[PDB]
């Protein structure tokens, strides 16, 4: 078989026997035993300006790897590509959007 | 075949829901895959790198729709107190 | 006649027939995100039905006035 | 004399086998329903980073290793992850959430039936591909094979300069979903 | 001209236009606010 996939199974395997050595010897007990309040924007602005900025960055990754072919006529799209991404960015720094300061 | 199953299941999510208006968020997205699934497939049989492309491209918007809904959502939620609808 | 069925069956049996009708299909518009989505839907299944079953055109036209007059009748 | 024709197992270059296709085929279906039918909204959305996983497997088992990577980088990496945090902040319950769906499961196999028997006809003969059957057979060249690229090298390619337009659009995209995000939710100063 | 058999086509176009009121039907069903059930 591939390396990864007895890789993944040997490791899946692992964790197997370490939850068994819980279940089979470490004590157990029958026994197992309303609010609001506003959220921070703050929490969304995170998730948002990382969702926007890891697909950039994620869209400039091909241009890495194909930097010979793409050349000066490349680069200079990649650039105007990289130009408006951080116009963006300097809007976010502009509002204090992050609410960090 | 797998592609179309998917395509159903999104568009069921909106047939069964009455009250979810974050299912109807997620319906939509399961759409998204579906179609760039296909895209995708039909791409390995005709040997083109341009529906690869495509499909990189939807799931750049797709994620913008989610910024740009997630974003309304929370201003509705910040006067409404709710996200349920009263039926 | 003048007073009676030329009215009726004129000008104001249109008012009072249309504005029953109207009321009818104003009261499918709740402002529901979730049962507005069901209604594009249902447009859409009818649009592929049609332009796929090769239907007769009169079928359609049968359908539009059955749709019509069932909005005319209240309850 | 004896058969032309001559079928044997490869040994050491046997790539991978049909079979986990339909093993994550059938995932990924289940996982489906799971997401449309559970009550809470966080399962949902659980059940649908399961959903992803799935699909990204397969692609990455059909050998589309970049896009992928990208959609599991993506799609569960963010898009997911401002799910949990919008949905694990919202006061939610659960019982506003859940409606009769039996009133509504006539018109699921309604739906189910006629639009699928549309669609399916719709679809080209490679992606339906799949008793004497049909193999597909590949052999080898060599003026194709003098720098092969990977796909991220050949969408690196074309990405920033035939199709160079599609970026300028995507990246205005991108701009106003940053832009307008922020102006919709934030107090100003 | 070729006859046609009216009895055949007639169960053509209540079928036809039967099928879509039935699916009118079930949109009354899955829009109705009490728990009817699925044989409503
Ligand atoms: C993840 C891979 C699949 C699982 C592989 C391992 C499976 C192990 C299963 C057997 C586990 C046995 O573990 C054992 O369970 C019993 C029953 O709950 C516990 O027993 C405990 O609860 C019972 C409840 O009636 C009490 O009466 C008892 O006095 C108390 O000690 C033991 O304290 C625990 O040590
Ligand atoms: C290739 C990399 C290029 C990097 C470019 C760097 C961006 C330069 C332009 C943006 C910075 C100037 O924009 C400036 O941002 C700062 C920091 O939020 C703001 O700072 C001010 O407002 C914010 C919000 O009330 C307060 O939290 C902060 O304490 C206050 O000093 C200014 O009001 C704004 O004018
Ligand atoms: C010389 C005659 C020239 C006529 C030219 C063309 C005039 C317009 C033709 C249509 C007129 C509308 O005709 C009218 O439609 C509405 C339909 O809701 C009906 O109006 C009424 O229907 C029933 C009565 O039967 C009532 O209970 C109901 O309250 C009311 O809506 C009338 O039954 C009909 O008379």
């Amino acid at each position: 078989m591939s390396a990864m996939s007895i890789y993944i199974i040997f490791v899946s395997i692992i964790a197997i026997l370490f939850l068994a050595i819980d279940l089979i010897f470490a004590p157990h007990n029958p026994y197992k035993e309303q609010s609001r309040s506003p959220f921070n924007i703050s929490f969304f602005i995170y998730g948002l300006v990382f969702l926007l900025l890891d697909l950039e960055i994620l869209l400039l990754y091909p241009f890495a790897v194909s930097e010979y072919v793409n050349s000066a006529y490349g680069l200079a799209a990649a650039l105007i590509f990289i130009g408006i991404i951080t116009i963006g960015f300097v809007y976010e720094l502009g509002h204090d959007a992050l609410k960090v300061h | 075949n797998i592609t179309l199953i998917l395509f159903l299941i999104g568009i069921l999510g909106f047939v069964l829901n009455r009250k979810n208006i974050i299912l109807m968020l997620i319906s939509i997205e399961i759409m998204l895959l579906s179609i760039t699934f296909l895209i995708l497939l039909s791409s390995l049989n005709m040997d083109d790198i341009i529906g690869q492309t495509y499909a990189i491209y939807i799931i750049v918007v797709a994620g913008a729709e989610s910024a740009i809904g997630l974003g309304i959502l929370v201003a509705f939620y910040r006067l409404r107190g709710s996200i349920a609808i009263e039926y | 006649l003048d007073k009676g069925s030329i009215e009726l069956f004129g000008p104001y049996g249109l008012e009072r027939g249309l504005v029953k009708l109207s009321k009818n299909i104003s009261s499918l518009s709740t402002s529901h995100v979730t049962t507005y989505a069901l209604y594009i839907l249902v447009g859409f299944i009818l649009y592929l039905i049609y332009n796929n079953l090769l239907l007769d055109y009169s079928y359609l036209l049968l359908i539009i006035i059955l749709l019509l007059l069932l909005m005319m009748i209240g309850e | 004399s004896q058969i032309s024709l001559l079928l044997l197992k490869e040994i050491y270059t046997n790539g991978s086998t049909h079979i986990m296709l339909d093993i994550l085929s059938v995932l990924a279906v289940i996982s489906g329903i799971c997401v449309i039918i559970s009550k809470n909204p966080i399962v949902s959305v659980l059940h649908l980073i399961g959903l992803f996983a799935y699909v990204s497997f397969y692609l990455i088992l059909i050998g589309l290793n970049f896009v992928g990577l990208s959609y599991l980088i993506v799609y569960i990496g963010a898009v997911s992850i401002l799910f949990l945090f919008i949905l694990m902040l919202i006061n939610i319950r659960t019982s506003e959430l859940q409606s009769n769906t039996s009133n509504s499961i006539p018109l699921t196999i309604l739906v189910g039936i006629i639009i699928s028997s549309f669609l399916f006809k719709m679809l080209p003969y490679g992606v339906i591909i799949s008793k004497n059957d049909l193999f597909f057979i590949t052999s080898k060249i060599w003026d194709g094979a003098l720098a092969e690229n990977n796909h991220i090298s050949s969408i690196g390619n074309i990405m920033y300069t035939n199709y160079n337009v599609w970026l300028i659009l995507a990246s205005f995209i991108l701009l106003l979903a940053m832009v307008g995000a922020i102006v919709i939710t934030i107090k100003p100063r | 001209y070729h006859p046609k058999d009216a009895v055949h086509l007639g169960l053509k176009g209540a079928a036809v236009v039967g099928g879509i009121g039935l699916l009118f039907a079930a949109v009354r069903t899955s829009l109705a606010r009490k728990n009817v059930g699925p044989w409503a």
